[PDB]
This record gives structure tokens, C-alpha cells and sequence, in this order.
């Protein structure tokens, strides 16, 4: 039927799994035990949860996600946390040794002996499910364990299964913040390995998530959970099409086809418009028209790009809640007539609309707004080459002065793979400009 | 699981390790007798990184004590926590040290290395998988330098896959007491550079200046200095034992501090240090801590890197704080002094945040420094070495044990190599 | 003179410290942050007809 | 439809905004919370408030005004007041630095970085409304903050929005009382800057307001509370045509067309006849005749201008309450027969009548009278040139010995702009007599 499997890699990938799964359990009314009240929704496991959770004859929900990491610390505390009784013990794949930010350490040293184990999980996950549309991969480019280990498995998931989709999401390297100066090295090591297999990559950046937060959420001191609630809300919206229905129902396959123009580049940008504090929405009103402009205001994008320096290619809006096509179609009719918005003239149409009637609910103990008209704005533009342009100069210097390799060549690599990825990147910008060249 | 076994060497390391372990014991809530009083579940869980389990909930320290003089060990044994230590690891020699570097490196160690090798390998098999080892000693120390240089060499080949954490104190530049200490230091550092991977440099004069500055109590004990330095050593080790949104592994750290192999000398940095009345005169907020932790006056290792520049900086933050303040503080300090960093590497800051506050304060931090301030250090010892080797003073002893001057010539060249090795990279 | 010497003990305070500082904004709003420079740093409200930087 | 936006600039011009909004919620019966009783009036925001408030589906009436200020003290205390929950936080534009009475400091130093946010605010208010007849600007000539900041925004809103009306309301400087000696400096500066853009500016003086109160209202110790309610009533009367109806309905556009004769001069004077104490109204009677005589009595004006030294050009009477045309037209005809009233022979007709059936009410805990028949007398005459005649000999002495210039030139200014104002004023008076010259 209409279901998928989720993958969370790295301690950067696991808390968001905790947070998002903490979110999904709410709208379904999932109790910490796993069972509903005396009210009847249990059976062979076919209801609201059947796409996310596996509430079999035992009567309690089994989320269809696997948490994989290389350190037992953060996985044990959640194994001793709140929802551990739902969660499957060895679906919480732990590790005893770390890759130490090294892509190849998590790609050669320990990955070999542990991917077979996670291969056992996925097939025992795959056999039980029926529809198996795709995989929800959450990771990080600057992954101490997220980078290397994910790259190997997606290769093995690519080679064994090339007929279904795979959905990757990673925090993008911060444009001017670097908590690691080997975060650069592994980044294009990951991307050059993933360009030839990945289907569609969605990225976010923490700083502008914060920049929004202390702009309109009014919180100068957010918590690390708030970021996770925001991004957890983001995926909740994109999965709301899966869960519920609306005026039209759209699937990840359509998003795959209609967004990415050509091979290689598959890197669009998401954005959620109704991000505001409760007291602000308290005495103000929201409708589709103004939030449509709001998601089109550049400072509301969580990626440090000036769209005026680029050109628009694709855009996707998912209207979750009470909306009607009338004001929607007129409003989007206006945005096409706008002149500052510079789409490429190749595509007269570049928009994908998704209508869902369900109003997005508030998380208990939350900080978000009270939204009945919501949208996550998936879009891809040509203003993204600067980020890789921002990168390559950070790299050409360091590789030239040839830093940290004694760590890398010390545990067994050579410089050829570091070389190949640079023209792989150099292919990207020349690709990115030539598609920008009309 | 990955654990650590400690080595206690030199007559300072005896003084150091004694304070080092009791701070840990008082932190984790075990009484001096050893019967742990259950108070925190997390420290109940992740004490196995350092201690093993004895009968009746006794947490046996996995540290090895080595010396030659019983009285120091007798004082250590009679200490408030000597009972938590074992007679097993109490290994020593029958000889008076004289603290000749040569007797401890060639004569006395010869019949002592075998036993201590047998010792350390028994506790090595007692636990499953190490991160590595750490050693407290002195570079200018007499007896510790001889034993350490011998053992670090042997542990290199037999486990070449672990941390060679060395923790040595630099003697006072103005006065070394031991006039032959410059010979001892120059000998020691030669084999230190290739064998070790990590080294902390500590100086008493700066520590004395700390009492001059913020302790403000005129006459402390050297144990008080041990208390201060043990807190710094404990602070960096709080990473591994405690949970939180920080990456603790020294490998996760060392690859981030070390650009090139010759880098092993690292300079500590600590967080709020407070005077008599300013405990209740301080508004504990991150900006003041970041101001305070980045104070040249707060520095305690060797000297002020003001004369040089900053290669790599890494600071671990302990307490109930958040990533935004360190981020905005990092932007501030980056924009504050970008020029005083090196254009060689930007973003040379590596931040870690420990959510578990210490016992006695909530907001704290530890910093480890890699700058160009060590030139003044080994340049100082260079003139000492050249002047004392100009006329070969106090040499008839060292020739007696069978040591020759060619060792000194090629050793000093190694330090002279490091003089250019530091200078060329920055200057 | 008890407080004096117990204050006049040792040396007297002097700034060899790292001159760290954060420039603040010209607004009290914990959300808007604009200085003499970077005057375009504030939350953009939500216009309904004309999109961002229409002119 | 039919609506306008209010602007209150200056910590002087904010408490007057506080009173009028407080007054307005009364006749509408707006609870301080922002919701009506169980009576049904909420909706998409379309009723008596739709011209004034914005009571959208949230059910909270939102005043259509922006409170811009340069000192946080007064703006925060009202933000801790009674109706602060009604008020929108960032339309109370709080302030951080002061112009120190310096028009130029407010016009240049801080005004640049704030106007965009105000420009951000005004377009959001301009975009939501439909009719947008004009703007209601409350300011002051001698504004420590009112002077400089109003001038810059009106310049900016003039260049982009020049098709709608601009209603200006400022306290006229006290001719013989000077709370600041820099006050004449900026006051003429505003006039020469505002001559070429402002549409309709209405002035008033507090001393004569104080003169009235212990004459007929019989209070030797009034307060701003007494002062602001008088002007707050005044704007309430002129806006009563906007809310309520009558025999005929009139609008600011008719006011613009019919009051100002010629370009430049657009400076009429307002008056309200039935000013009287409650007890005096108690055992006496009101009718159109005496109030017509009262409104044309020279000492009943709030400006120190004696009509028999000048000549009338424009006049308008706004009858709010129970009135018949029979006694009005006969009375105004007898007024036309009057000989002391010396209108300019250029205009045979110069009166604009506005009839409204709604009786003006009293304010709870107030000091006004209970009036059935009221009238707002906005008129114009040539007896005003003496007011600017007073200012020039006030200014010309000051400029010749160039007192306080070191402050203004110290922050980056010169004498040419000060020079331009004097002939702009000299042009202003020389126009005054030639139109007076028949
Ligand atoms: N996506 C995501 N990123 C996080 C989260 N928490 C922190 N981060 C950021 O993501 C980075 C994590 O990258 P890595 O350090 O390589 O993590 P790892 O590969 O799983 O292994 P470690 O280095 O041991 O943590 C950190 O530097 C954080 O800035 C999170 O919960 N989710
Ligand atoms: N324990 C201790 N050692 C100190 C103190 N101050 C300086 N030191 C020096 O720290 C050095 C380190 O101790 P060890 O390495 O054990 O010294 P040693 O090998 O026994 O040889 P000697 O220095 O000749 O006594 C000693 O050499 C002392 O000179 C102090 O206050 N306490
Ligand atoms: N509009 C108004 N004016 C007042 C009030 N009370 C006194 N005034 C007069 O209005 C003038 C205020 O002008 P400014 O001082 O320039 O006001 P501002 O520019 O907003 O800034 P401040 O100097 O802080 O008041 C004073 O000189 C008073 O004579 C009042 O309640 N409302």
C-alpha cells in the first residue's frame, strides 16, 4: 500500500528521529505504551499508522524507522528515554567505535562488518511491508558518523534496489561556521560518491533556522529541540499528503519527476511560510495570499542564498489545511506576472501544488503558531552555485597546502579520490552556469 | 566499550595523580573508604571508563603508581584515598634515585621495566578495549623522566593503536632548582616528540601567578595547585564520562587539533576563576565566561601567545548552556581578532558543549591551546643547553653511566629542527 | 586598614585581556538588529500584493 | 470600501492617539479585550469597525494605525496599559535614540534605518485595505521627535503613493509660550519642507484650549486627559461622517476640493461650538442659532487669530445630531447678511454643510456636556499671516546672531537649507496678502 521506511544515521540523525517520531505519535494519539485506549483501532495493522507504524496483533505500534550510529551514548539515553518501549531494541543500531569525522573510517574500517547487520534489518523490514515507496534518509554532510557510513549503505541500497525512490535530508555545511575543518574534506567525498545514485537531496542550514527564530518566533534563546520541531514539522507536512488526503493527492514520485530538470543536480530548497509566534498570530489573520509572498521573501529561506543572484527553476507548495483553489489560483496568477521573480524561460510552468484539508496541529509544550493554512515551499534555483563556489575556494587552498591527510593516508587512502571529486564539483558549476545560460 | 588506564610517574605525578584521583572520587560520590554512596545514576553508569568493579560496590582505580622512594609512596598510601589504591600497582625500586636521567633510563629501569611491563599488561587484559593511556610526569623531573621515556618507548610498539597522552609540567623558567634539569629536559623531550601523540605543558610560575591573580590567598599549598590542575585535567575528561550533544573522543578531538605529526605540545585553558567576594559579585553569563576563558591573564600553561599567533583552538564547555551563545561568541571572537589567527587556516575553532555541570558550579569550561608561544620555551632551554654544553659542566657523572655527548648533539638538533619547524609554519 | 591590604595585596588590576566585545544594534527589539552598518537586518513583515523588494 | 489609516508620530502625538482610540472603542462598545458581548458582530471584519478596526475571523478588532516613537518610556507604559492587548506590538514602533529636538538629527541620523520598517508597516496596512481614502498623520511642529521623523516619512510616502490624500494634524506652536527655543528653528523647516507635498494640515494651540476650559467648561485645573478628549472628540466628529450617515454624507476629498482655494496654502482652522459644562447645559438650551453665533464668535477659536483683522475664504459646518435644514439655511442666510463677517468677495458661496443624525455622546468619567446638536467648524481666513509674521522676526534675530548653529552644523548640516526656509516663508506671507488683496 502507501508506506515507506525511514533511516536515521549518525547522532546528528538520531535526535531528529526522536523528535519527529515524538511528533507523529501525537496527531495519531499514540500513548507511550504503544496501545490506544479502549477505543478500537487495532487489527492486522491497517489504519492511520499502517504507513508509519506497525501495530500488529500485539496491539502496539512499531515505527518503520531504523536508528543507526557508531556510539552507544546517545542511543542508550534514548533507549532509556521516554518512547523506548515502542522502539525496537536492535532497530536502534548502535556502534562501539567512531569514524572521528573521517569519511573513510566510517566507510572502510567498521562499515563492512556492520552493514550486513543493517542489511538484515532492511530486508526484514522490506519483506513485511507491501508498498514500500521509498526511504527517508536523515544525515549530515559534515557527518562525524553521518557522512561516511551513509555513503556506503546508500551505495548498497542503490545496487540491490534501484527500482524505488530514496529520500535524503542533511544539514548543509554552514556558509561561515565550521565546527570542524575536516568537515570540508568529507563533504565532497560524500557528494561525489552520491551524485551518481542519489535521487533528490534536500538541505537546510542551522544559522538561518535561528535567524528566522529570533526574527519572527521572537526566541533569542531557542532550544536544540526547537530546530528539530521545525524540521520535524517540515517532514510532517510533506508526509501529511501520505497520511491524509485533500483536493489532490501527490506522491514522492511526482515530486521526483516534476522537480529535478536533468540528472546530477537534484538539490531543491524547502521553506515553511507560517512561521510566527503564537502571540503574533493571536491578533493577526493569515490567508494563502500573504503567506505565498512570505515564502517567496528571500530572508525566509534557511539557505544563505540571494535568489536575485540566481534564477528560478522549480517550485512546490503544499497547502495543508482549509484552502480553496479560487484565491490560490488568482494569487499564483499574480506571482507569475511578477517581474522580480526570475524563472528560467525554459519552463513556462514550474510549480507543483498540493492541497490537504488537515490543519497542522500544535505540539504540546511547543513554541510554534496556530496554523490552519500552511505550506512547505519546495523550490530549486540557480543561486545555489555560490555555495559550492563558496566551498571550492575553501578547498583548493587546503588541498594545495595539503592538510590532515596524514590522518587519512595514515589509515589507508590516497589523493586520487580527493582529486576526482574536484572536477566532479567543477563539473557541477559549469553544469550550473550552462543551465543558467539560456 | 572503550576505557582508559592511568600511569602515575615521577615524584610530581605522585602528587599530581593523588589529587587527580581524589577529585574524581569526590566528583563521583564515593567515600574515601570506597563504598560508593549512590547519588547520580549517570556517574553510576559511565564510571567503567576509568574504574573496574570490586566486591561490595568498590570501584578499583585502573591507575599504576611507579617510583623508587617509599616515603613518597608512604605519604601517598597514608593519604585520604590510599585505601582505594591497591598494593598490587605499588611497584618500585630498592635504589635511591639521585634523579640522574641516565640511571633511571639505563641502570635502574632495566630491572624495573620488566615488572611494570608485566604489571600494565595484566590490567590491560583485565579490561576489554582501551581508547589509550595517559601519563602524569615532568619533563624536567628527575626520576619520572627516566621511567616515562623508557615506558613510552615500549608501549609504542606493543600497542601502536591507542592514545599516548602525556601530561608533563614545565619547570620554572627563572629557576630550575635542579641545575642539571636542562640536561634532563633536553634529554627527555628528544624521545618525547616521536613517541607521544599528545602533550600538555604546565608551568608553576603561571600557576603561582594565578594565586597572585584570582585565588588571592597569598600562601597556598602545592596541593592547592594540584587541585587547580586536576580540575583542568578532569574537565577535558568530563567529555568521555558524561553524555550530551558533544563529541568526546580524543581521536574525534586529536585529528581536529593536529594538522601535522610534529604537533604534540598543547596548552590548557580554564573557565571561571573567582576571588574572595566576587562569587556573589559575578553575574554568571556566557559572555563573561568567554571573556574570562579567553584572557591572557587566565592563561596558565607557558606564557602569552601575544608574541605569536593562534594555530588551533579547542574549548569544551560544561554546564546548562546552548549552541547559540558559543556560536555568536565564536562570531564575535572571530570578528574580534581575525588577524591574530593565521591565514593558513580559518575556522580553527572546535567547540564542545557538556550539559552536565560540575560539582560546585554550573557554568564552566576547559580550553586547550595550540599557538606560537613555545618558541620562547625551547629557545630558553637552547641557550641553557648551549651554555652548559659549551664547557660540558656536570658531565663526568653522565659519562660514568656510559652516556656520550653525541647523544646531546643529535638530540639538540632535533629540538633545533622543531625551532624551525614551528617558525617556518607560522613565521 | 584590613580591607586595604587584603585588596592591596599582590598587584593591581590591569587589562592584558583579549578585547572581546559585541557591537549591539540600535533597536531594543530582541528580533530587529541593525547598527550603523547592516541596516537591513530585521524581520520582514508579510505583504500580500507586492512581493519582496518589488522595486 | 471606505477606510483610512492613522499615523501618530512623536511622544507628544501618541497620548492623543491613546485617547482617540480609547474614545473610538466606546461608541462602538469595544471591550478592552477585543471582543463584543454575545451579540453577533464578528466576521471577516465588515461592520462599523471595518473602516477603523480589523476584527477578522480571530474576532479581535485591530486599530488601523501605526504608533512610531523614539523613546521606549511612553510606548512601553502604554504597552503595559489597558488596551495594549488590542494594540499590535510593532505598530507601536518603539524608539531607542532621540533627535534632541533636532529636526535634522531625526531626519537623517536615525530616520533612514527605521523608515523601511515603517515603509514595511504602511504597505502591509495599505495592502490589506480596499478603499484607502487617505492617511491620518498626528504630529507637531515643535516635535523633539515629531518634527524630523514625520518629514522624512511623508517625503517617502509622497513619492510612492501620490494618488491618495494626506491629512496632517499638528499642534500649532504657542505664539508667546516656547517650551524650546529650537522649536522655531525646526518649525519653519517643516513648513518649507511640507509646503510642496502635504495635502491638508490642520493646526491648533493648547493655550486657547486652556482658555476655553475655565471660561465655559469652568475648570481652572484641567489635564491632558481633558485636552486630548477635546481634540479626540474633534476627530471623532469629523470621522462620524465616515462611520455614520445623515441627510448628506461628505468626505475628505470634498474637504480637499472645497476648502483649499489655491496650491501651497492648505491651512484651515477647526472649531467646535457647543463647548459648555454639564451643569451649564443642564438648565440652558441648545439650538442651531446660538451655536452658529458661538462658532463664529472670535474668542471661541483655539488659535490666537482675530477674524476682523482678516477675511474669510473657506468655511464648513458639520452638524452631528438631530437637526432640520429649515433653521440651518435661514440661520446661515442671516449669517450671510452679517456685515462684521467679511468674506472675500471672490467666493459668493464658501460653506460646506455636513448633516449627521447621530447625537454625539458623552464619555464615561468625562467632563464634556451631553450634546444633541453639535458642529465642527473648520474654516480659513487671512488673519493667519500674523502667526507666521510672529515666527519670522522670532527667527530672523536668532539666525543673524546664529545661536545654536554649532549643534546643527556639528552633526553635518549647513546654512543654505536654513536660508531657503526664510524666502519660502517670505514667499508664504507675500502670497497671503495678495490673495487678501481683492
Ligand atoms: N541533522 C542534525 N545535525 C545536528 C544535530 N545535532 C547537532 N547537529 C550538527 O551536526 C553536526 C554533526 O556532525 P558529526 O559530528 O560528524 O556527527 P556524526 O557523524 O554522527 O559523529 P560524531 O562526530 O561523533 O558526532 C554537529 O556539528 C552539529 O553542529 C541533530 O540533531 N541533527
Ligand atoms: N612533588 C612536587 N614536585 C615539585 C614541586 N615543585 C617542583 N617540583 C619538581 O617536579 C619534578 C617532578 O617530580 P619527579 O619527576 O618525580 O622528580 P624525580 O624524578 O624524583 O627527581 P628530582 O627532581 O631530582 O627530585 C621534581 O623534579 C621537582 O623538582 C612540588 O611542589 N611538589
Ligand atoms: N501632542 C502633544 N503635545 C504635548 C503634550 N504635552 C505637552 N505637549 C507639547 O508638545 C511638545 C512636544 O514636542 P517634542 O518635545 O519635540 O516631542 P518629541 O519629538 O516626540 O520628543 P520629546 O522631546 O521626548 O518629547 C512640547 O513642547 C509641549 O509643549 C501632549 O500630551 N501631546
Amino acid at each position: 500500500m502507501r508506506e515507506c521506511i525511514s533511516i536515521h544515521v549518525g547522532q546528528a540523525g538520531v535526535q531528529i528521529g526522536n523528535a519527529c517520531w515524538e511528533l507523529y505519535c501525537l496527531e495519531h494519539g499514540i500513548q507511550p505504551d504503544g496501545q490506544m485506549p479502549s477505543d478500537k483501532t487495532i487489527g492486522g495493522g491497517d489504519d492511520s499508522f499502517n504507513t508509519f507504524f506497525s501495530e500488529t496483533g500485539a496491539g502496539k505500534h512499531v515505527p518503520r524507522a531504523v536508528f543507526v550510529d557508531l556510539e552507544p551514548t546517545v542511543v542508550d539515553e534514548v533507549r532509556t528515554g521516554t518512547y523506548r518501549q515502542l522502539f525496537h531494541p536492535e532497530q536502534l543500531i548502535t556502534g562501539k567505535e567512531d569514524a572521528a569525522n573521517n569519511y573513510a573510517r566510517g566507510h572502510y574500517t567498521i562499515g563492512k562488518e556492520i552493514v550486513d547487520l543493517v542489511l538484515d534489518r532492511i530486508r526484514k523490514l522490506a519483506d513485511l511491508c507491501t508498498g514500500l515507496q521509498g526511504f527517508l534518509i536523515f544525515h549530515s554532510f559534515g557527518g562525524g558518523t553521518g557522512s561516511g557510513f551513509a555513503s556506503l549503505l546508500m551505495e548498497r541500497l542503490s545496487v540491490d534496489y534501484g527500482k524505488k525512490s530514496k529520500l535524503e535530508f542533511a544539514i548543509y555545511p554552514a556558509p561561515q561556521v565550521s565546527t570542524a575543518v575536516v568537515e570540508p574534506y568529507n563533504s565532497i567525498l560524500t557528494t561525489h560518491t552520491t551524485l551518481e545514485h542519489s535521487d533528490c537531496a534536500f538541505m537546510v542550514d542551522n544559522e538561518a533556522i535561528y535567524d528566522i527564530c529570533r526574527r519572527n518566533l521572537d526566541i533569542e534563546r531557542p532550544t536544540y529541540t526547537n530546530l528539530n520541531r521545525l524540521i520535524g514539522q517540515i517532514v510532517s507536512s510533506i508526509t501529511a499528503s501520505l497520511r491524509f488526503d485533500g483536493a489532490l493527492n501527490v506522491d514522492l514520485t511526482e515530486f521526483q519527476t516534476n522537480l529535478v530538470p536533468y540528472p546530477r543536480i537534484h538539490f531543491p530548497l524547502a521553506t515553511y511560510a507560517p512561521v510566527i509566534s503564537a502571540e503574533k498570530a493571536y491578533h493577526e489573520q493569515l490567508s494563502v495570499a500573504e503567506i505565498t509572498n512570505a515564502c517567496f521573501e528571500p530572508a525566509n529561506q534557511m539557505v544563505k542564498c540571494d535568489p536575485r543572484h540566481g534564477k528560478y527553476m522549480a517550485c512546490c507548495m503544499l497547502y495543508r489545511g482549509d484552502v480553496v483553489p479560487k484565491d490560490v489560483n488568482a494569487a499564483i496568477a499574480t506571482i507569475k506576472t511578477k517581474r522580480t521573480i526570475q524563472f528560467v524561460d525554459w519552463c513556462p510552468t514550474g510549480f507543483k501544488v498540493g492541497i490537504n484539508y488537515q490543519p497542522p496541529t500544535v505540539v504540546p509544550g511547543g513554541d510554534l503558531a496556530k496554523v490552519q493554512r500552511a505550506v512547505c515551499m519546495l523550490s530549486n534555483t540557480t543561486a545555489i552555485a555560490e555555495a559550492w563556489a563558496r566551498l571550492d575556494h575553501k578547498f583548493d587552498l587546503m588541498y594545495a597546502k595539503r592538510a590532515f591527510v596524514h590522518w587519512y593516508v595514515g589509515e589507508g587512502m590516497e589523493e586520487g579520490e580527493f582529486s576526482e571529486a574536484r572536477e566532479d564539483l567543477a563539473a557541477l558549476e559549469k553544469d550550473y552556469e550552462e543551465v543558467g545560460v539560456d | 566499550m572503550r576505557e582508559i588506564v592511568h600511569l602515575q610517574a615521577g615524584q610530581c605525578g605522585n602528587q599530581i595523580g593523588a589529587k587527580f584521583w581524589e577529585v574524581i572520587s569526590d566528583e563521583h560520590g564515593i567515600d574515601p573508604t570506597g563504598t560508593y554512596h549512590g547519588d547520580s545514576d549517570l556517574q553510576l553508569e559511565r564510571i567503567n571508563v576509568y574504574y573496574n568493579e570490586a566486591t561490595g560496590g568498590k570501584y578499583v582505580p585502573r591507575a599504576v603508581l611507579v617510583d623508587l622512594e617509599p616515603g613518597t609512596m608512604d605519604s601517598v598510601r597514608s593519604g585520604p584515598f590510599g585505601q582505594i589504591f591497591r598494593p598490587d600497582n605499588f611497584v618500585f625500586g630498592q635504589s635511591g634515585a639521585g634523579n640522574n636521567w641516565a640511571k633511571g633510563h639505563y641502570t635502574e629501569g632495566a630491572e624495573l621495566v620488566d615488572s611494570v611491563l608485566d604489571v600494565v599488561r595484566k590490567e590491560a587484559e583485565s579490561c576489554d578495549c582501551l581508547q589509550g593511556f595517559q601519563l602524569t610526569h615532568s619533563l624536567g623531573g628527575g626520576t619520572g623522566s627516566g621511567m616515562g621515556t623508557l615506558l613510552i618507548s615500549k608501549i609504542r610498539e606493543e600497542y601502536p593503536d591507542r592514545i599516548m597522552n602525556t601530561f608533563s609540567v614545565v619547570p620554572s623558567p627563572k629557576v630550575s632548582d635542579t641545575v642539571v634539569e636542562p640536561y634532563n629536559a633536553t634529554l627527555s623531550v628528544h624521545q618525547l616528540v616521536e613517541n607521544t601523540d599528545e602533550t600538555y605543558c604546565i608551568d608553576n610560575e603561571a600557576l603561582y601567578d594565578i594565586c597572585f591573580r584570582t585565588l588571592k590567598l597569598t600562601t597556598p599549598t602545592y596541593g592547592d595547585l594540584n587541585h587547580l590542575v586536576s580540575a583542568t585535567m578532569s574537565g577535558v575528561t568530563t567529555c568521555l564520562r558524561f553524555p550530551g550533544q558533544l563529541n568526546a573522543d580524543l581521536r574525534k578531538l586529536a585529528v581536529n587539533m593536529v594538522p601535522f605529526p610534529r604537533l604534540h605540545f598543547f596548552m590548557p585553558g580554564f573557565a571561571p576563576l573567582t576571588s574572595r567576594g566576587s562569587q556573589q559579585y559575578r553575574a554568571l553569563t556566557v559572555p563573561e565566561l568567554t571573556q574570562q576563558m579567553f584572557d591572557a591573564k587566565n592563561m596558565m600553561a607557558a606564557c602569552d601567545p601575544r608574541h605569536g599567533r593562534y594555530l588551533t583552538v579547542a574549548a569544551v564547555f560544561r554546564g546548562r548552556m546552548s549552541m547559540k551563545e558559543v556560536d555568536e561568541q565564536m562570531l564575535n571572537v572571530q570578528n574580534k581578532n581575525s588577524s591574530y589567527f593565521v591565514e593558513w587556516i580559518p575556522n580553527n575553532v572546535k567547540t564542545a558543549v557538556c550539559d552536565i555541570p560540575p560539582r560546585g558550579l554550573k557554568m564552566s569550561a576547559t580550553f586547550i591551546g595550540n599557538s606560537t608561544a613555545i618558541q620562547e620555551l625551547f629557545k630558553r632551554i637552547s641557550e641553557q643547553f648551549t651554555a652548559m654544553f659549551r664547557r660540558k659542566a656536570f658531565l663526568h657523572w653522565y659519562t660514568g653511566e656510559g652516556m656520550d655527548e653525541m647523544e646531546f648533539t643529535e638530540a639538540e638538533s632535533n629540538m633545533n629542527d622543531l625551532v624551525s619547524e614551528y617558525q617556518q609554519y607560522q613565521d | 586598614n584590613k580591607f586595604s591590604r587584603q585588596h592591596a595585596a599582590f598587584g593591581m588590576f590591569q587589562s592584558h585581556n583579549i578585547n572581546v566585545t559585541l557591537e549591539k544594534s540600535l533597536v531594543t527589539g530582541p528580533d530587529n538588529h541593525i547598527t550603523h552598518y547592516d541596516r537591513l537586518n530585521f524581520h520582514p513583515s508579510y505583504n500580500v500584493n507586492r512581493p519582496s523588494i518589488c522595486d
